[PDB]
């Protein structure tokens, strides 16, 4: 579902889903409001895990980390 | 600063970035500066926190060549 520009996932169960979550086989984030997360970094556990542009699935990239 | 003295045993070891919020960053400093006097006392020297901070200094960009722009071409061949 699409909300304010953003995609939500709604469970099965009829709940919002926040955090890191393997949906039907693609790896993929969602915040605190629920909202999906695309093109941009994120920190869960000891990774960072960039999330692609276009479809929000997990995959490889660089990041400028302090300096560096 | 903090992530690189962290490395080398003197706290929780640490990312913090720029956007960690300040408050945080000094009160993370004064936790590395007690276990700083701490291994002062025990090896009675500062020499190693010479060392450590010379280290430290070449790490960063602005107190490296990378603010230097080196190059090799003509002359600049032998020196940089």
């Amino acid at each position: 579902e699409n909300h304010n520009g953003y995609f939500v996932y709604i469970d099965a169960s009829g709940k919002q889903v926040t955090g890191l979550q393997n949906i039907d086989g693609n790896l993929q984030y969602f915040d605190d409001n629920g909202y999906q997360v695309k093109g941009s970094f994120r920190d869960v556990n000891g990774k960072h895990i960039y999330f692609d542009s276009v479809t929000g699935k997990a995959s490889s990239n660089v990041d400028i980390v302090n300096g560096k | 600063y903090l992530n690189f003295m962290s490395s080398k045993g003197l706290g929780i070891t640490t990312t913090y970035t720029a956007a960690t919020s300040q408050k945080t960053l000094n009160d993370a400093a004064f936790v590395i500066q007690t276990a700083i006097e701490q291994q002062i006392s025990l090896k009675k020297s500062t020499e190693w926190l010479r060392d450590a901070i010379d280290s430290f200094v070449k790490t960063q960009a602005n107190w490296n060549k990378q603010t230097e722009d080196e190059a090799f071409d003509g002359l600049q061949w032998l020196q940089g």
